[PDB]
């Protein structure tokens, strides 16, 4: 049921629960690059 | 059996209470320096 | 004087009283006496509890026809569910009784003495100037018997399930919780295994090691242990020469050389594993179960092709089937 | 006189030692949980029991495993050139030769370690209470997959080298030697679990009992890995306990063997209990209790109650887990309760 | 920063406890993770929703809140149009934007100490009151928001209601429950079986009038707050550090996400059960009037049958008298919902009323609800673990309360670390016991 | 000359894809129920 | 209608992908953070217009 | 330092990376072996 | 303690290494991919393919009943098959 319209982006639209993990994910690339100061 | 209800009921009151006060008589304060 | 209560502020909170009474403590003795007495006599002489909902009465203490082993407290009956029935609300302490009063007054007791037991391993940390943290430790266990105690029924709705006071309707809880919710395959209990059983691998280890390098003090006819005196100065082994060895026995890096990074290692490793399990009885106690294979591996024409999953259920169904062989009118075990 | 070229060689500090005793580990050990990789990803338990146990198959990390011989194969070690294979290795994968070559293989394995933990310590120059401590294993192990089979009727029923396949093999045990009740065992759980808390309870007494000798929170750099002084404070823990749960340590020399003893003593008392049940001398019932349920047909207690979940567990398990029995239990022998 | 100056790597944010503007933005880019997630989930959720196939069998959980509040559903919870939902999903899903924008500006560009950069914003942990300033704001700003609910009923469309007269549909309540008694009253009943809790709550009047109750209380903290200081007992009893404060809002979250995780599997109320499963009791209650009814429909006179151990497959009676339906459903006698009322009396289920008072509507709803009842696996494969494959789903009461109930527990660990850290560094000696006075060694032996 | 915390992640998503491919397979695959 | 709709909110995509790499590099980047003022100023205004545009388009299309 | 590029430790790491990727291989290829 | 021989951390760094390897490990895992793309394993294994379990009847399971006949009972199982 989403709006055919924005069924372009069915594809899109199922992946942007899992953005939020990447984050604490992100956050690991981070200090990996920093050298864990 | 329902004096044995009322009793208990004083009996952990007078716990609950000690317990309530107890903490609220500061403390914090009891250790070797609170800094 | 100076008002007693200050005074008897002071003495609650000695720091030099053979056991720590605390305010912690303040309840923790009342309840586990409670708790302790009541078990002490249940087990010994107490009628049998109607635990089911049904009236096929079960026997646990021992001058009923029980030993050690197979003696128990029975859990509260099944007719009266999660409701709260302290003796009060009996019509005579044999109703109490029958209906296995006895198990809530033990249980609400335990968890509540434990629980401030767990409080009170603050208490005196503090009031000894030492890190906090060990009654965080203690936290697996107590949520372990948290779990199984309490959480689990309020779950299933009624105390009649979750594990009894008793060693072999301890294996009882087992045996049918398995069959229910098939936990051996949950990824919480295989974590809790993986805490028990390493923690046990690491204590060994920990305590293996150590006592491989202890400093010779000692002659040949006297105890190794004499070489230690309490509170002596300097440490009693060489930690250095401990790593030494074990670094060698699977290589360098994949070993150990911080006494505080190895002790803390130690009571991570199985807090963190035994947390989980207490998660797991505690999460399957709301039905959400562990993996289900059965039926899977399906062939090319649509035969079964059964993987050691399904000798598993089967098993398991012949736990599901026998067990509370009386108590069941309809076809699904909603309960 | 060249003995010692090779000694000398064996025994060169590199990143993995090595030592004579690798010369028996290394070939084991490897070739032990190489060939468990391969059976659990390639070859099937479908001619030994009747069931999927590879991933080829289609079988997860959880259902596979290189499940035990076929029961008509007996104690026979399956030696890829024996009677049985007769050389071909593939015959060798269908018939379970893959078991025996894992448990052999990793037998020897234990063995090899075990000499390494001797060997390294020899040089080193330490205690060997870690080779002692490593003998808790190997009765397990030596008592669980070697004993037991042997004392039964084939190889088909020592446990199998895969996860799920070992649930089984608990249940198994529940359900015919009702293990649980089993005083070895308990002391085995009373080990086992014990061993954890007191793996726990020290680590958590150290970490909650240091000095500070840092500045900063992250206080684990405040331990010289030099020597000197204790890093915690043994005497405020003493202190701590002994008024906290009445008994407290003061020994760190004595601390640290009962947390060799519990836990290596508990896995003994487990494996002498399984060396029972190779002979079905189990601890199955006590006969009291029987005698007074036979005439008093209200007796029960939780002892009984388990029992009939043993009847369930024999009467629906035993027809699919053991084949080469041909049972054939009609829907109205099936043991049952109401309604379920 | 570093660790040789600050903490320790696995520590970083507590380097961050003195530095309000990065704590600013720390706190502002989580708090968009939220809304991001809301709003993100929302349309996958809906991008897989099928319009007329219940809602608990296509692990939803955030739509079915939604729902309850009274947003395209209609009768019996109909799901009449999507549109609330994308537009719901979406608004969040942009205001994550705005709220990232804060945060990430917040915690680089932006000043990292809000010191000088404005007196208002910056803070003192120890300052005993500039807490109970900020406290106050939030505490008008949480009245705010509730009293944002008694408007979407009282004014805007109203809410779902299980207990419809009609039936279950969405229902404007115009009688919010006021008066301390029945309001106040949830609040000192037992959280045992039957008088239950909070959770007890059968009706959106009370749901409502408690909400008008709140802020009219919430608000009126926000003020008293934001106009005073901690008393004298209160000053000598807590503990004033950053880390301390934070350890009693720990212990906070922990203890409702229990009652929380209790809410979600017990109420049938503020959870319709139309667009979430059956509650637990619900089901196991629903098999029993499901059979109660086949075989009375089929010759049996289910007042006079006796089962097995000499109760009655149908009905017996409970401790207290009244008549319930039999089994081990015995347990759930407790149970009240819509579909079943109706053949209570006064003494409980009625046997007349059972004999020939059910509608179809009843036979097939309890049959609904007996196979989908909170039971599966990890790999949400519907029913008993003996179950064989097909049919996956996981009741959302299930996946919610258990969720719950991980996050509510590891939380109330969580607050015993930090209150037991900080409780320990205010006296200060959270970093070990100092060498050279070891307050054991200056206490009397105990032998 | 090529950075650890680039050695790492690239890896790292690298297992997350394999463990993942693997993860579909439980759908689908032949260890699916279908 | 469409047409530019579809595009319209393609670009909502496009730009905001643009600007969560840009922001941060941004802010992170002293090197310039003159020139950048100016770029978000751009997405930021943009991005807000953009979605008031697809908001109303929406309309015109379900 | 002129470290070698060939050791013992090489033969050992290579022994479980080489089998193991061929694996990962031939499991990730399953994925899609069906009916 | 004592350090001895070359060190990972640099190793993995070298770009030596992945000049050597980003052709090795692919390698390796294509190599793999086709052992059981090809249907190699299968035979190698003596494991049935998802077609070759039971001939279309014979809901019976091919159990060896025998050691020293035991191949030859294995084999006729197979034969069996079609
Ligand atoms: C390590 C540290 C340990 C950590 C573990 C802590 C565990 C905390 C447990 C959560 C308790 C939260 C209390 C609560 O939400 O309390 C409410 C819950 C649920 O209450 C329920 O309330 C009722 C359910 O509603 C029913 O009743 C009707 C309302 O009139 C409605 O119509 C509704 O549809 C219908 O289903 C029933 O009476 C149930 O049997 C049950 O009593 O209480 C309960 O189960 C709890 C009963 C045990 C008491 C616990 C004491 C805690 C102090
Ligand atoms: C309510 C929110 C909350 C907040 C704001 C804080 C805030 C803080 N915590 Mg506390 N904490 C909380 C809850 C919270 N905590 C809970 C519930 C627990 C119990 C588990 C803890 C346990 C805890 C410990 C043990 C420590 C802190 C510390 C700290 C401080 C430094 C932060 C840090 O080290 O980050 C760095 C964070 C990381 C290393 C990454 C997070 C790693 C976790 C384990 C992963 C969980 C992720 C996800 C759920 C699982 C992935 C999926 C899985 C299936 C694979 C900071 C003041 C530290 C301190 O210095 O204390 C003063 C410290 O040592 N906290
Ligand atoms: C998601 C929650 C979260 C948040 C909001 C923060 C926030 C913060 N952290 Mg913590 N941290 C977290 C999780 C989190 N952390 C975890 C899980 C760990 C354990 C690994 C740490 C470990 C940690 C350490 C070790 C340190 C911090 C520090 C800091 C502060 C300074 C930031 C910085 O130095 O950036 C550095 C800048 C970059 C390299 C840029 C990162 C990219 C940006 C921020 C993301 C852009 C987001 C998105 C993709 C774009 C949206 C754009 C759109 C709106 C237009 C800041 C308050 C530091 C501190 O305390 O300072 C004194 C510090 O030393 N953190
Ligand atoms: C959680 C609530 C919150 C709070 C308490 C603050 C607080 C603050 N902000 Mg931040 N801000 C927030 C959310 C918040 N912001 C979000 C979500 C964004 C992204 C849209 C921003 C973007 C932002 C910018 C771009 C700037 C600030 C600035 C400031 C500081 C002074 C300006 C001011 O207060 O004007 C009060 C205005 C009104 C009357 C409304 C102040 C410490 C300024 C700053 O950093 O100055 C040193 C500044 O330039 N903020
Ligand atoms: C002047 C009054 C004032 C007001 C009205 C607000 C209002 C708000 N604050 Mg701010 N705050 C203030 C002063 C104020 N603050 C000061 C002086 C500081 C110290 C710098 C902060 C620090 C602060 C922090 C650290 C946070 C907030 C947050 C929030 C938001 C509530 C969270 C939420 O999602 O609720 C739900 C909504 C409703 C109840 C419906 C209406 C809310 C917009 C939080 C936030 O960013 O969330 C968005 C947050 O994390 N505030
Ligand atoms: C957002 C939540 C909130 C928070 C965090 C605070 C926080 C605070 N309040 Mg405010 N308050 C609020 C809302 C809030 N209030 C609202 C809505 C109102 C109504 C207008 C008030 C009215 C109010 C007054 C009238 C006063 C405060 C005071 C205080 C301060 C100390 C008092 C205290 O905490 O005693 C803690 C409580 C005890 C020592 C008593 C324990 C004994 C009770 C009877 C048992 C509680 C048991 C509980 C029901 C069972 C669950 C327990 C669990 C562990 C299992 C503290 C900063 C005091 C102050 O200093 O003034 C500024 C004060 O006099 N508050
Ligand atoms: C729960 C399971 C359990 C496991 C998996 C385990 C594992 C291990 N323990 C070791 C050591 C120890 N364990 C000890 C006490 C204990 N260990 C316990 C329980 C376990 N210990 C318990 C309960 C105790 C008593 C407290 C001590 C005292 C030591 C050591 O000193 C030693 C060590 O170094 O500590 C880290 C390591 C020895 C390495 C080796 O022998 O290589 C040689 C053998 C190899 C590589 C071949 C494997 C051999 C086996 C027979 C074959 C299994 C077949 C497949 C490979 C795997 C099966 C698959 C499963 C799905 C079932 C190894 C990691
Ligand atoms: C820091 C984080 C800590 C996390 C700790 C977590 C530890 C728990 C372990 C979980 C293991 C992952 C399994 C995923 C399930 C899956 O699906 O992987 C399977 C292969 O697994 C595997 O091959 C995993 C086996 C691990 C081997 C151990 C390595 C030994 C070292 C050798 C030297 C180097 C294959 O999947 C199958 O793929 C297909 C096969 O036909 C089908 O679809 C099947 O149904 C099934 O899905
Ligand atoms: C048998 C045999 C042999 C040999 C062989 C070998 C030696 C092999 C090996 C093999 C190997 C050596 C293999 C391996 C494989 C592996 C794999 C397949 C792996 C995997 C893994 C994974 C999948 C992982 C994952 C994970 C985890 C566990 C956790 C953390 C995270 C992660 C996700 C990373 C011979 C000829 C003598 C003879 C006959 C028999
Ligand atoms: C500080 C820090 C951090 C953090 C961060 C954060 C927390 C962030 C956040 C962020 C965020 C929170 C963001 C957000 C964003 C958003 C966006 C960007 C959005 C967009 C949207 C849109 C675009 C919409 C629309 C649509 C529609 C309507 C439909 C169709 C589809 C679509 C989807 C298109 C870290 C750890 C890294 C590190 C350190 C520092
Ligand atoms: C696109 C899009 C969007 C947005 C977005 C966002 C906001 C994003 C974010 C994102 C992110 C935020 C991401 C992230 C990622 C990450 C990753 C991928 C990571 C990784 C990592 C790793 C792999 C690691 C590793 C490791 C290890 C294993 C070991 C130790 C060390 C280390 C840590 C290195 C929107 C809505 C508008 C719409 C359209 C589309
Ligand atoms: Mn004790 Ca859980 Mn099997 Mn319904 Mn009763
Ligand atoms: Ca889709
Ligand atoms: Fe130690």
């Amino acid at each position: 049921k989403l709006p055919e319209a924005y069924a372009i982006f069915d594809p899109l639209v199922d992946v942007l629960p899992v953005i939020p993990v990447l984050f604490l994910a992100l956050a690991f690339v981070w200090q990996a690059a920093v050298g864990f100061r | 059996m329902e004096t044995l209800k009322i009793t208990v009921y004083i009996v952990v009151t007078f716990f609950v209470l000690l317990f309530v006060f107890g903490f609220l008589s500061g403390d914090p304060a009891r250790n070797p320096k609170r800094k | 004087s100076a008002n007693l209560w200050e005074r008897f502020c002071n003495w609650v909170t000695s720091t030099d009283n053979r056991l720590y009474v605390g305010w912690f403590g303040v309840i923790m003795i009342p309840t586990l006496l409670a708790a302790t007495i009541c078990f002490v006599i249940a087990f010994i002489a107490a009628p049998p509890v109607d635990i089911d909902g049904i009236r096929e009465p079960v026997s646990g203490s021992l001058l009923y026809g029980n030993n050690i082993i197979t003696g128990a407290v029975v859990p509260s009956s099944n007719a009266i569910g999660l409701h709260f029935y302290p003796i009060w609300e009996a019509a005579s302490l044999d109703e109490w009784l029958y209906n296995g009063g006895p198990y809530q007054l033990i249980i609400f007791h335990f968890l509540l003495g434990a629980s401030c037991y767990m409080g009170r391993q603050w208490e005196l940390s503090y009031r000894l100037g030492m890190r906090p943290w060990i009654c965080v430790a203690y936290s697996a266990p107590l949520a372990s018997a948290f779990a199984v105690f309490l959480i689990y029924p309020i779950g299933q709705g009624s105390f009649s399930d979750g594990m009894p006071l008793g060693i072999s309707g301890t294996f009882n809880f087992m045996i049918v919780f398995q069959a229910e919710h098939n936990i051996l395959m949950h990824p919480f209990h295989q974590l809790g295994v993986a805490g028990v059983f390493g923690g046990a691998l690491f204590c060994a280890m920990h305590g293996s090691l150590v006592t491989s390098s202890l400093i010779r003090e000692t002659t040949e006819t006297e105890s190794a242990n004499y070489g230690y005196k309490f509170g002596q100065e300097e440490e009693t082994y060489n930690i250095v020469a401990a790593h030494g060895y074990f670094g060698r026995l699977i290589f360098q890096y994949a070993s150990f050389n911080n006494s505080r990074s190895l002790h803390f290692f130690l009571a991570a490793w199985p807090v963190v594993g035994v947390w989980f399990t207490a998660l797991g009885i505690s999460t399957m106690a709301f039905n959400l179960n562990g993996f289900n294979f059965n039926h899977s591996v399906i062939d090319a024409k649509g035969n079964v092709i059964n993987t050691w999953a399904d000798i598993i259920n089967r098993a398991n169904l012949g736990m599901e089937v026998m067990h509370e062989r009386n108590a069941h009118n309809f076809p699904l075990d909603l309960a | 006189g060249w003995f010692d070229i090779l000694d000398d060689w064996l025994k060169r500090d590199r990143f993995v030692f090595v030592g004579w005793s690798g010369i028996l580990l290394f070939p084991c050990a490897y070739l032990a949980l190489g060939g468990w990789l391969t059976g659990t990803t390639f070859v099937t338990s479908w001619y030994t029991h009747g069931l999927a146990s590879s991933y080829l198959e289609g079988c997860n990390f959880l259902t596979v495993a290189v499940s035990t011989p076929a029961n008509s194969m007996g104690h026979s070690l399956l030696l890829l050139w024996g009677p049985e294979a007769q050389g071909d290795f593939t015959r060798w994968c269908q018939l379970g030769g893959l078991w025996t070559f894992i448990a052999l293989h990793g037998a020897f394995g234990l063995i090899g370690f075990m000499l390494r933990q001797f060997e390294i310590a020899r040089l080193v120059g330490v205690r060997p209470y870690n080779a002692i401590a490593f003998s808790a294993p190997i009765a397990v192990f030596v008592s669980v997959f070697l004993i037991y089979p042997l004392g039964q009727s084939s190889w088909f029923f020592a446990p199998s080298f895969g996860v799920a396949a070992i649930f089984r093999f608990l249940l198994f045990f529940q359900g015919f030697h009702n293990w649980t009740l089993n005083p070895f065992h308990m002391m085995g759980v009373a080990g086992v679990l014990g061993g954890a808390l007191l793996c726990a309870i020290h680590g958590a007494t150290v970490e909650n009992t240091l000095f500070q000798d840092g500045e900063g929170a992250s206080t684990f750099r405040a331990f010289n890995p030099t020597q000197a002084e204790e890093t915690y404070s043994m005497v405020t823990a003493n202190r701590f306990w002994s008024q906290i749960f009445g008994i407290a340590f003061s020994n760190k020399r004595w601390l640290h063997f009962f947390m060799l003893f519990v836990p290596v003593t508990g896995l003994w008392m487990s494996a002498i209990g399984v060396v029972g049940l190779a002979l079905n001398l189990r601890s199955y019932d006590f006969i009291s209790q029987e005698i007074r349920a036979a005439e008093d047909p209200e007796f029960e207690t939780f002892y009984t109650k388990n029992l009939l979940l043993n009847e369930g567990i024999r009467a629906w398990m035993a027809p699919q887990d053991q084949p080469h029995e041909n049972f054939v239990f009609p829907e109205e022998v099936l043991p049952r309760g109401n309604a379920l | 920063d570093q660790e040789s100056s600050g903490f320790a790597w696995w520590a970083g944010n507590a380097r961050l406890i003195n530095l309000s503007g990065k704590l600013l933005g720390a706190h502002v880019a989580h708090a968009g993770l939220i809304v991001f997630w809301a709003g993100a989930m929302t349309l996958f959720e809906l991008a897989h929703f099928i319009p007329e196939k219940p809602m608990y069998e296509q692990g939803l959980i955030l739509i079915p809140h939604i729902a309850t509040l009274g947003w395209g559903v209609g009768p019996g919870g109909e799901v009449v149009d999507t549109f609330p939902f994308f537009v719901v999903g979406v608004v969040h899903l942009i205001s994550s934007a705005v709220l990232g924008f804060g945060g990430v500006y917040h915690a680089i560009r932006g000043p990292e100490t809000l010191e000088e950069y404005s007196s208002f914003f910056g803070y003192d942990w120890k300052d005993k009151n500039k807490m109970t300033t900020i406290l106050g704001f939030h505490l008008i700003v949480l009245g705010i928001g509730a009293l944002l609910l008694v408007a979407k009923a009282m004014f805007f469309g109203g809410l779902y209601d299980t207990w419809a007269p009609g039936g279950g549909d969405v229902r404007v309540i115009t009688n919010p429950t006021l008066d301390p008694r029945v309001i106040f009253g949830y609040l000192l009943k037992s959280p045992f079986g039957g008088e239950g809790w909070i959770v007890s709550v059968n009706n959106l009047e009370d749901v409502v009038g408690g909400h008008i109750w709140i802020g009219l209380i919430c608000i009126a903290g926000g003020i008293w707050h934001i106009l005073t200081t901690p008393f004298g007992w209160a000053r000598r009893a807590f503990i004033w550090s950053g880390e301390a404060y934070l350890s009693y809002s720990l212990g906070a979250l922990s203890m409702m996400g229990f009652i929380a995780t209790c809410f979600v599997w017990f109420n049938n109320t503020v959870y319709p059960s139309e667009f979430y499963g059956p509650t637990g009791p619900e089901a196991s209650q629903a098999q029993a009037m499901t059979f109660l009814i086949r075989d009375q429909k089929l010759g049996a006179n289910v007042g006079s049958a006796q089962g097995p151990t000499g109760l009655g497959k149908y009905l017996m009676r409970s401790p207290t008298g009244e008549i319930i339906f039999g089994g081990e459903t015995m347990r759930f006698w407790d149970f009240r919902g819509p579909w079943l009322e109706p053949l209570r009396g006064p003494n409980g289920l009625d046997l007349n009323k059972i004999k020939n008072d059910i509608q179809p509507w009843q036979e097939r709803r309890a049959a609904e609800y007996m196979t989908h009842a909170p039971l599966g696996s990890l790999n949400s494969v519907g029913g008993v673990a003996t179950e064989i494959n097909s049919v996956n789903f996981v009741s959302p009461r299930s996946w919610l309360a258990t969720s719950h109930f991980v996050l509510a527990f590891f939380f109330l660990v969580g607050h015993l670390w930090h209150a037991g850290r900080a409780r320990a560094a205010a006296a200060g000696f959270e970093k070990g016991i100092d060498r050279e006075s070891e307050p054991v060694l200056s206490m009397p032996s105990l032998d | 000359r090529i950075p650890l915390w680039i050695v790492a992640t690239v890896a790292g998503m690298g297992v997350i894809v394999i463990v993942g491919l693997f993860f579909y397979g439980a759908y689908a695959g032949l260890g699916s129920s279908l | 209608m469409t047409i530019l709709f579809q595009l319209a909110l393609a670009a909502l995509v496009i730009l905001s992908f643009v600007m969560v790499i840009g922001v941060p590099v941004a802010y992170a980047s002293p090197q310039d953070w003159d020139r950048s003022k100016q770029l978000i100023f751009l997405g930021s205004g943009l991005w807000i217009a953009l979605v008031l545009v697809v908001g109303v388009l929406n309309f015109f299309v379900v | 330092v002129s470290y070698p590029i060939f050791t013992v430790r090489w033969v050992a790491v290579h022994t479980l990376a080489v089998p193991t990727i061929f694996f990962l291989g031939a499991i990730a290829a399953m994925q899609f072996i069906q009916r | 303690g004592t350090t001895g021989e070359r060190p990972f951390s640099d190793i993995i760094t070298s770009v030596r290494y992945w000049v050597i390897h980003s052709i090795t490990i692919p390698a390796l895992f294509i190599a793999g991919w086709l052992f059981v793309s090809t249907g190699l394993a299968y035979d190698v294994f003596g494991t049935p393919r998802p077609d070759s379990y039971y001939a279309q009847e014979q809901r019976s399971i091919p159990l060896v009943t025998d050691r020293f006949e035991a191949k030859q009972q294995v084999e006729t199982f197979l034969e069996q098959l079609k």
